[PDB]
């Protein structure tokens, strides 16, 4: 072939290759333009880079293959890790600054299974911290979108173990919380597929599935690496979520969530030699400092994502 | 939870991806958009027991074809019933796979696409089956991706010709 060519992956593991007009000096908009979107789905989504443990949303005017090819030098400087055991791969993913209420009115079936797949992979990888009634309401509603109706001669006994539960539960309840819900959980699938009240169409099913999602502290959130050190000093690893709504604190092992904050009931400031950022959280009387070589980028989301609120 | 990894096969326009994406995502692509190479992932239950397809949907012309005939579990063969010269194109594909797979026992099924267009039909669904009675007795379908007919049995055949 006369041309060059890269895969745009998503989380489900396709992907799509695009061809490369430009070479290694093909921007974000081209590629955009290579994918089979209309302006309506292209609108909500962008090209994102990412390795095992580093996720960089680009800029329509980025050039990615430079930043594939400038990678360990990215790594050296953002993270504390060794450049040899990450690859990264070019993803389509949601866009970051993409209002909740922009997202409330999407109507294209594309664009909403996109977000569903999204949504589904930060559910199973514990990144989405709801109540155990929120988290068996989008259980039940993955049996329906993945395995279809409700049938007792297949579902009633011996079908949620733990190999079927592991894609419908986030992985950290697979072992603690989910064995107990198997029960609550086929009742409300039960209970969706003998009900004409709910349109069992598959862009409507995985609509439902958002739905549940929105109220989610922690959804659309981009998340960083960071440590904090306890108030006799343990250092505690930590994810740092920052989305439309605001700043979340999850632990990095447990995934359970800290701190969450809404923009306009925290304030942040920018450490001297960069390598940190402090929050002060008004109306707690309570501030916390984050150490993190990403603390340049987490306040410089802050400020945009805050300025974006009317 | 078992993968199968599928190829689907043909000349360009006879509508390929319009199949898989409607397996897939439910969704018709009125479009035309030559694919370069596309992969899907999706989780179906054959048989009683789930199973995960990862479905490559290959480009018309172009070339790598030989490193999806080896790669590949089972192939969905595509031509177009409006098109001739897309159904001729097969058996020089069919023969490509089983030199390359090194025997006839390969997971097959031939398909004639845009059977929503009744009207515009130049090949006949007798000469299909006379083809695939050729290709020792090769499973058969007449489907369209527009009217969402034996769409998903094209993919859950080749599935059971695996697990053969
Ligand atoms: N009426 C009708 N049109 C169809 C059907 N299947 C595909 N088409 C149309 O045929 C055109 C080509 O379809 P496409 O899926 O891109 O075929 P392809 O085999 O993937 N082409 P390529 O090999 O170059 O990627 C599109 O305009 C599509 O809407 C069908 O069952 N009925
Ligand atoms: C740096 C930046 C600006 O200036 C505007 C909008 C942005 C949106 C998203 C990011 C980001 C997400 C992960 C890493 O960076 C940065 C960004
Ligand atoms: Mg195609």
């Amino acid at each position: 072939k006369p041309y060059e060519k890269v895969r745009i992956y998503r989380m489900d593991g396709s992907y799509r290759s695009v061809e490369l007009k430009h070479g290694n000096n093909t921007t974000v908009q081209q590629i955009m333009e290579g994918m089979r979107l209309s302006q309506e789905t292209q609108q909500y989504f962008t090209i994102w880079i990412c390795s095992e443990n580093l996720s960089l949303q680009l800029k329509p005017y980025h050039k990615p293959l430079q930043h594939v090819r400038d990678w360990p030098e990215i790594l050296a400087e953002l993270t504390n890790l060794d450049p040899q055991r990450e690859t990264p791969q070019l993803f389509l993913r949601r866009d970051v600054r993409l209002p909740l209420e922009v997202e409330k009115q999407i109507e294209d079936p594309l664009a909403i299974l996109i977000l569903f797949d999204e949504a589904r992979y930060n559910l199973l990888k514990g990144f989405y911290t709801a109540p155990d009634a929120k988290l068996i309401t989008l259980a039940s509603l993955l049996l329906q979108i993945v395995y279809g109706n409700y049938e007792s001669k297949k579902h009633k006994q011996g079908f949620l173990n733990e190999e079927n539960l592991k894609s419908i539960v986030p992985v950290t309840k697979l072992k603690s919380k989910a064995p107990h819900w198997t029960n609550r959980i086929l009742h409300e699938y039960k209970n969706l597929s003998t009900s004409e009240g709910v349109s069992k169409e598959m862009h409507h099913l995985q609509r439902m599935f958002l739905q549940n999602c929105w109220e989610i502290p922690t959804y659309g959130a981009a998340f960083f690496t960071g440590q904090i050190f306890t108030k006799n000093h343990k250092v505690i690893p930590v994810y740092v979520g920052v989305n439309i709504k605001g700043l979340h604190l999850l632990n990095m092992e447990t995934k359970a969530l800290l701190i969450s904050l809404k923009y306009g009931c925290f304030m942040w400031q920018l450490g001297d030699t960069d390598t940190c950022f402090q929050i002060h959280s008004m109306e707690n009387k309570m501030s916390f400092i984050v150490h993190t070589k990403q603390a340049g980028l987490v306040v410089k989301l802050l400020m945009k994502l805050n300025g974006q609120l009317m | 939870m078992r993968e199968y990894k599928l190829v689907v096969l043909g000349s360009g326009g006879v509508g390929k991806s319009a199949l898989t994406v409607q397996f897939v995502q439910g969704i018709f692509v009125e479009k035309y958009d030559p694919t370069i190479e596309d992969s899907y992932r999706k989780q179906v239950e054959v048989d009683a027991q789930q199973c995960m397809l990862e479905i490559l949907d290959t480009a018309g012309t172009e070339q790598m074809r030989d490193l999806y005939m080896k790669n590949g579990q089972g192939f969905a063969l595509v031509y177009s019933i409006t098109a001739q010269s897309t159904f001729n194109d097969l058996q020089d594909l069919r023969e490509q796979i089983l030199r390359v797979k090194d025997t006839d026992d390969v997971p097959m099924i031939l398909v004639g696409n845009k059977c929503d267009l009744e009207d515009e039909r130049v090949v006949g669904k007798e000469q299909g089956q006379n083809l695939a009675r050729q290709w020792n007795n090769c499973a058969f379908l007449e489907s369209s991706a527009k009217s969402k007919i034996n769409v998903n049995e094209i993919f859950y055949d080749l599935v059971r010709q695996i697990n053969r």
